[PDB]
């Protein structure tokens, strides 16, 4: 995970994902006692993206098909960077967070949101 | 007291009998939807149609899963309870009567469909003839008992 | 045990079952045995079993026991309370609030429990 | 209108009283089944205690 | 087959599997395992019950329940 | 002889009780109301209303305007908390128009309101 | 990790729990103070409605623009919201009901004007782009009717000028201490003896109706 | 009269359902006692035989 | 710095004179009521009259427990 090995685009995307997840982790106790409504408008936007990022990191495996019947998915690095970059930039702010759970690629999240 | 959220079997899916294997797929997901919505029962009268139906089904499957000690059920008896819940025959039954409905339905099939229970108990097989035989019996039960 | 064998039902009161556990820890330390988790004697469960297994109902008569229990640091998971609870059939909880209302005996109907 | 109302009212009340009697007969079939199963259960239980 | 709707439907057990029963004290762990033994009486599977560190009165009650249900033989 | 009288504002009751005479400033001229008086409605100009009763022969209350309503067995003064006039009335409306902060000329046809409402409504359910 | 830091967390949360338990009793005390202020406003508005009903029936020759409906495509809303936070879904459920009813007019091709009371409503329209025409905020826990005169007048003039076809007020109804119901309520489109009507009966009506709408908004 | 006829038809079915429930519960009580009668009789004879 | 909430004597009233035994009953109760109402003290103006009456008494009894060193009564 070095700019000289993976290139600036992949490096900045991975750094952006870790920044959002770290900031969401710090809000855990505030959210448990008072809920999301007492957070600033900037924190509310970040929490919504953090919840989508956590779900988009999930993936149905081919060896795990026996446990759930759900078909396995293989995702290229190109499709991985494109999906997380789009979520960080807000291209999917209108999709519900359950649309990103157990979907192979960002296109499958767009199709799942139509159900 | 079985905590479905964390309980799991790594090799039992390949061992389960055909009838219980086909009817149990919807039971696991219905309890997950219940655990996520169970605290809302005090205000659920004012929610969307989809969330209301998911919660109402989760409550019925949760009530159906209760069982007394020293009272084991055969493949055919468990199959009736699972079929009634998976195929939606409990939607018009109140939570307080799901247990009464189950004991009445099993008692009814034991006198009116004894040959079908004997067939299911051999090896827990599930063909179109058995599926048709079960729905015909449950529909006659709902319409007359 | 003598009164039980006369064909009777007997009550055995133990002032504090926690002090029985501690006396075993003290004797075990004097004898130089290697201490267990939380510093209790390695024989903790066996010493409790040797005492508690004689208190039973037999074909001639029975011995029933009422034992006061102390919980170290209010921790119900501590080895002494945890080893003791494996042998109890009932729990009677006396309440300061109920005694203030002039109600006697001051037993809490919601905190008290029984396996029967 | 008054005659038609009485005909429809009387006819539906026949259906309700016929249905009420049919409901009670099915309850009597159930009642006979649960005491038959208990009488046969009791017969096997007394056989178990005598063998023991 | 354990004979329980919840276990046989969601947590199936196969012949030769090791399935852990886990939880706090006094919540049905023994009940679930003894009922699984009772359900095997007509299945052809032979049973072994090992009681470790249990009270003698508890062991005697489990044996009484095995014969009351026809599973002791 | 006496008639029941109440002086009431949009916020609370100013007076309530039996009186023998009620004197007030109507928009066309002053009036003296007594028990059995015919039904009357009028607009009141800013000033003091005088009530008369045995012992309470000079119970005076200041009113900022409003309406007076009379019946043969009941009297009601539908009072005002502050003097209502065009020069005072218009300044508040201009301030309300001036206080309307604007940063973006939104179309009002946004769908986002529903997404954010659903996001927060579900979060408020996890809180209990 | 360490037993020292865990004790500090327990003490921090216990200190917080003591003050949230105190604030619950403070909220109940303020709720009782508000319930008596609701009851004190009822005897005025019910009498104005009784007078309006009689006068409008006794004088059929005149029908104030508020008592007749114009079937055209433009509507107005007065939105009531809190200034402070710590509310268990009060504003969220209200805005959800507002958006539900507003969409019916947006889809029917009708234009919408908004009047806003409270900082939470102002923040919602400022962030989502609502076209607010009049606004007020930072009112006390015991508000005065003179503060509402401006915001209500702007909304009434727009109806009198024919710019607004119907006007509604959006706020929560006190069903019981455990239940607050969000509602949208219409405003503008509202014994055989006569009064002496000292000034013109038509003039009285033109004045009484304005006091009635303001009393409904205050309540 | 049609509203009153519907109310009478509704009462008839609810009263039949209440009667059916009582019939089943009374049969359950008789069934439970039939097994207890047999158990007490079998235990008594077992004690008589072993004492002899 | 005596924490009367957790400090206790198993001998209790048997070790007290008639006058101190009689006067201490109300003071023990007053300190107990104060410990429960102490969090509400910063909002006393919004409390109920009966609750405020107990809080005001609890504060005065708590203040009265203070005493200087080398000054036994
Ligand atoms: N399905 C059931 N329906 C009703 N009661 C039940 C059920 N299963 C267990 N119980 C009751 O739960 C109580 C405790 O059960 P059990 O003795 O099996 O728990 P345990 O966890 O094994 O206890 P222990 O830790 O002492 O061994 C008993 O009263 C038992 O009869
Ligand atoms: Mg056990």
């Amino acid at each position: 995970l070095d700019p000289l090995v993976i290139g600036q685009d992949h490096y900045d995307t991975a750094r952006g994902v870790q920044y959002v997840l770290q900031r969401y982790k710090e809000l855990k106790d505030i959210i448990a006692i008072l809920g999301m409504d007492e957070l600033s408008e900037a924190d509310k936007l970040l929490v919504a993206r953090a919840r989508k990022i956590q779900r988009f990191l999930s993936q149905p495996f081919f060896v795990a098909e026996v446990f759930t019947g759900s078909p396995g998915k293989y995702v290229s690095l190109k499709d991985t960077i494109a999906g997380f970059k789009g979520i960080l930039n807000g291209d999917y702010d209108h999709l519900p967070e359950q649309a990103f759970y157990m979907v192979g690629g960002i296109e499958e999240a767009v199709e799942k949101a139509k159900k | 007291a079985v905590n479905a959220g964390i309980s799991v079997s790594r090799v039992g899916g390949a061992a389960q009998t055909k009838i219980i294997k086909k009817l149990s797929g919807g039971i696991r997901t219905a309890l997950a939807q219940y655990r996520e919505l169970a605290a809302f029962a005090q205000f659920a009268s004012d929610l969307d149609e989809a969330t209301r139906k998911q919660l109402e089904h989760g409550q019925r499957v949760t009530e159906l899963m209760k069982q007394k000690q020293y009272a084991p059920m055969s493949i055919a008896e468990m199959s009736l309870s699972l079929y009634a819940a998976e195929r939606g025959f409990l939607q018009d039954v109140e939570i307080a009567k799901v247990g009464s409905f189950e004991q009445a339905l099993i008692s009814y099939f034991q006198r009116e469909h004894a040959a079908l229970l004997a067939k299911i108990n051999e090896k827990g097989d599930f063909n179109d003839e058995i599926d048709a035989g079960i729905k015909a019996g449950i529909e006659k039960f709902k319409a007359t008992q | 045990e003598k009164f039980r064998d006369e064909g009777r039902d007997v009550l055995l009161f133990i002032d504090n079952i926690y002090r029985y556990t501690l006396a075993g820890t003290e004797v075990s330390a004097l004898l130089g045995r290697m201490p267990s988790a939380v510093g209790y004697q390695p024989t903790l469960a066996e010493e409790m079993g040797v005492l508690q297994e004689r208190i039973t109902s037999t074909k001639k008569g029975s011995i029933t026991s009422i034992q006061a229990v102390y919980v170290p640091a209010d921790d119900l998971t501590d080895p002494s309370p945890a080893t003791t609870f494996a042998h109890l059939d009932a729990t009677v909880v006396l309440s300061r609030d109920i005694a203030s209302l002039g109600i006697y005996p001051a037993v809490d109907p919601l905190d008290s429990t029984s396996r029967q | 209108d008054l005659e038609l109302a009485h005909e429809k009212a009387g006819q539906q009340l026949r259906e309700a009283k016929a249905q009420a009697a049919e409901i009670v007969e099915q309850a009597k079939k159930r009642a006979n089944q649960i005491v038959d199963e208990a009488r046969d259960q009791a017969r096997t239980e007394g056989e178990r205690l005598k063998a023991q | 087959q354990t004979g329980y709707k919840s276990v046989d439907a969601m947590i199936p057990v196969g012949r030769g599997q090791r399935e852990l029963i886990i939880g706090d004290r006094q919540i049905g762990k023994t009940a679930l395992a003894v009922d699984a033994i009772i359900n095997q009486k007509d299945s052809g599977i032979k049973c072994v019950y090992v009681a470790i560190g249990q009270k003698q009165s508890t062991i005697a009650n489990v044996v009484r329940k095995l014969e009351e249900n026809g599973a002791l033989a | 002889i006496t008639v029941h009288c109440d002086i009431v504002s949009a916020e609370a009751e100013i007076f309530s009780g039996l009186v023998e005479m009620v004197i007030a400033h109507g928009a066309l001229g002053d009036l003296g109301i007594a028990p059995g008086h015919a039904p009357l409605i009028t607009d009141l100009k800013p000033g003091p209303i005088r009530l008369v009763k045995q012992g309470g022969e000079q119970e005076v209350y200041y009113i900022s305007g409003g309406f007076l309503e009379v019946q043969p067995n009941m009297v009601k003064v539908l009072a005002d908390t502050v003097v209502r006039a065009g020069d005072l009335d218009e300044a508040a409306a201009q301030e309300a128009l001036k206080a309307a902060e604007k940063a973006l000329q939104g179309k009002g046809a946004e769908f986002d309101y529903s997404a954010a409402a659903a996001r927060l409504a579900e979060a408020a359910a996890q809180l209990r | 990790a360490g037993a020292k830091e865990i004790r500090s967390k327990i003490a921090s949360i216990k200190s917080t729990q003591k003050i949230t338990n105190a604030m619950e009793k403070v909220a109940v005390s303020k709720m009782r103070k508000a319930q008596m202020r609701m009851a004190a406003g009822r005897p005025y508005a019910e009498r104005i409605r009784q007078v309006i009903g009689h006068l409008a029936n006794a004088n059929p020759e005149y029908r104030h623009p508020f008592m007749v409906e114009r079937e055209v495509k433009r509507v107005g809303y007065i939105v009531v919201s809190s200034d402070r936070g710590l509310c268990g879904g009060l504003n969220i459920n209200l805005f959800k009901s507002l958006v539900k009813d507003m969409s019916g007019y947006r889809e029917q091709g009708a234009e919408i004007d908004l009047c806003v009371i409270g900082s939470k409503g102002a923040s919602f329209f400022r962030s989502f782009g609502g076209n607010v025409v009049a606004a007020i905020s930072h009112l006390g826990e015991e508000p005065s009717i003179n503060d509402l005169i401006g915001s209500v007048k702007v909304m009434l003039d727009a109806y009198l000028e024919g710019r607004i076809d119907r006007l509604f007020v959006v706020s929560n109804k006190f069903v019981n201490t455990m239940t607050q119901k969000p509602t949208v309520e219409q405003l503008i489109p509202l014994h055989h003896w006569d009064y002496l009507y000292e000034p013109d009966a038509k003039s009285l009506l033109d004045g009484l109706l304005v006091r009635y709408v303001e009393s409904q908004v205050y309540q």
